[PDB]
RNA sequence: GAACUCGCUGUGAAGAUGCAGUGUACCCGCGGCAAGAUCUGCCGUGGGCGCUGGAGAACUGAGGGGGGCUGCUCCUAGUACGAGAGGACCGGAGUGGACGCAUCACUGGUGUUCGGGUUGUCAUGCCAAUGGCACUGCCCGGUAGCUAAAUGCGGAAGAGAUAAGUGCUGAAAGCAUCUAAGCACGAAACUUGCCCCGAGAUGAGUUCUCCCUGACCCUUUAAGGGUCCUGAAGGAACGUUGAAGACGACGACGUUGAUAGGCCGGGUGUGAGCUAACCGGUACUAAUGAACCGUGAGGCUUAACCU
RNA sequence: GUGAAGAGGGAAACAACCCAGACCGCCAGCUAAGGUCCCAAAGUCAUGGUUAAGUGGGAAACGCGGAAGAU
RNA sequence: CCCGGCGAGGGGAGUGAAAAAGAACCUGAAACCGUGUACGUACAAGCAGUGGGAGCACGCUUAGGCGUGUGACUGCGUACC
């Protein structure tokens, strides 16, 4: 406990917690960047980029594998085609977060993840 | 009489050699460079302390970088006290390895343990406070493997050291 | 009622933090243990300052703490001693138990963050195929880590000093005597012998290394003060973080790079695929440039060295 | 007699033991009880001894023992 | 006129004897909370005061040792009803 240990607790149901990452990183590739705070930023980060790494193989059960764990058509109709292309020479690191200081309504830290290429 | 400081490279049950899997360390032999040595006249008691490892020069300081060139040699992970036997003196710049280490099998070890946190009275008592993380004097110990070229170190039984972190053996007197 | 709210001993309309004696304690906080919870008491951990130029480490180390546990057998040995019978100093070796310290590799448990089976309902234009809810819907295994039901070390030996006791020689007192003269061994009882903390030990310890080597003005005239420049060594707040962590704090990396994230490869798991936490490579991303504190030679007295 | 309704000084503090009844002030001296190795002020004074046991410096009755006590 | 948020509030100018009379509006002490001034305190034990007291800054007889502010320390000192 407290040491040697990956995923940040983030107290929560499981099923929830996992229903909340789906959604979060749903909504980041939908939009090519989102405003999270540091915390949930570093865990969104940390489940999207496997998605994205497995978005360079192409085969029916990766787009079945995708479609599972995002339940978005569009998602994934977008997926597998376009993300690909783009960072094929890019290894790892497909995304980047920069902070932007605190929410003023619950002194909340938040920071942007948006797509290290970010356009074209 | 001399001692050697190392890490931990594992712990697991290793065949003996009649063929019986039996528990035994893993335990890395780094050539200790000898940096200096004391006197009873200039300091009070004389005892050499060495150095294992090799460190980048960005985390030495250059106050430290004067220390270890006044010694003549390179800054490793850091500094060890060992007693002398109050009889021969060993040079500065010298390193030395397992050896001779064969020849007590009753050596002993001192490490540290696995990091755990400040645990709570129920889980640690059945008053709070942290237990492991502190030095360990386990003794009377046997030497299974003296394989010198691999540069291990292997003694009967289980080891005091956490994975990466650093041990100390010494030709104990102890039994 | 106000506190600059320590322990023990003695007195006490009778258990004294406020009385007499005695011992200890740098000042101020955070989390717990509740002996008497505002307070005192005990453990883990921090901020300010001191150790006299600053910083960095490495240690001697007074002092405090952990423990002196235990059954059996073996050549000794049915032998010496002992009338026969009975029956050793041995304490050298191995073999279990209660406990602490240490590690998951073997035994497995856990391991809701890995995989597979599957009932009801809803959803993807519809089948197949997937996802949410029903404790992880309910079950079968399990990566890394933690675990006892697993084993590794263990209660030394030795040394100093010993009480009782046992004594080599021997008078006062032509004897004896552990003592008057010469003058020893000796309990498992004390200390040391192994280790943890430990120089806040204010008696503030020792070793090495790096750096600061300007100027000017005034006063009540000195460890005096002030102004411009300087900002060294070292440290820390940020950025990546950890097998360190409640918060503090400690360690590593920080573009002169594997510190964290992801990718490839290898292995495990599950069942040709997914693979979280296991290992090697990879700068693909995040780790910047910068800023802040920190000096300008270190005060006085005595003695030995070349002047 | 004390306190009640007398302070102050000595006995470790101690209301009951001993000395001793404060008008006030004064940086003077002499004494009561009690002390003169210090803390804490005064002789480490003098004469002849007891005590060699730390009794002194806590212990009866009883025959030097009795003697075990305040963690 | 300015700062401020086109508010509240405040600061300059002026009126006003006076704004240390500004609509919380005569004079405005203490309890309670701050800043600066001068001193002490981070090895020292208890009704926290009492006499002694070197030092630390100032004005004084322009020293001549006087007081103001304090007390490192010393002997003593076991709240009121």
């Amino acid at each position: 406990m407290r040491h040697r240990k990956s995923g940040r607790q983030l107290n929560r149901n499981s099923s929830h917690r996992q229903a909340m990452f789906r959604n979060m990183a749903g909504s980041l590739v939908r939009h090519e960047i989102i405003k999270t705070t540091l915390p949930k930023a570093k865990e969104l980060r940390r489940v999207v980029e496997p998605l994205i790494t497995l978005a360079k193989t192409d085969s029916v059960a990766n787009r079945r594998l995708a479609f599972a764990r995002t339940r978005d058509n569009e998602i994934v109709a977008k997926l597998f085609n376009e993300l690909g292309p783009r960072f094929a020479s890019r290894a790892g690191g497909y995304t980047r977060i920069l902070k932007c200081g605190f929410r003023a309504g619950d002194n909340a830290p938040m920071a942007y993840i948006e797509l290290v290429d970010r356009s074209e | 009489m001399i001692g050697l400081v190392g890490k931990k490279v594992g712990m697991t049950r290793i065949f003996t050699e009649d063929g019986v899997s039996i528990p035994v360390t893993v335990i890395e032999v780094e050539a200790n460079r000898v940096t200096q040595v004391k006197d009873l006249a200039n300091d009070g008691y004389r005892a050499i302390q060495v150095t294992t490892g090799a460190k980048k020069a960005n985390r030495v300081t250059k106050p430290e970088a004067g220390h270890f060139a006044k010694a003549g040699v390179e800054a490793g992970r850091g500094l060890w006290e060992f007693r002398l036997a109050e009889g021969e003196e060993f040079t500065v710049g010298q390193s030395i390895s397992v050896e001779l280490f064969a020849d007590v099998k009753k050596v002993d070890v001192t490490g540290t343990s696995k990091g755990k946190g400040f645990a709570g009275t129920v889980k640690r008592w059945n008053m709070a406070g942290q237990m492991g993380n502190e030095r360990v004097t386990v003794q009377s110990l046997d030497v299974v493997r003296v394989d010198a070229e691999r540069n291990l170190l292997l003694v009967k039984g289980a080891v005091p050291g956490a994975t990466g972190s650093d041990l100390i053996v010494k030709p104990a007197v102890k039994a």
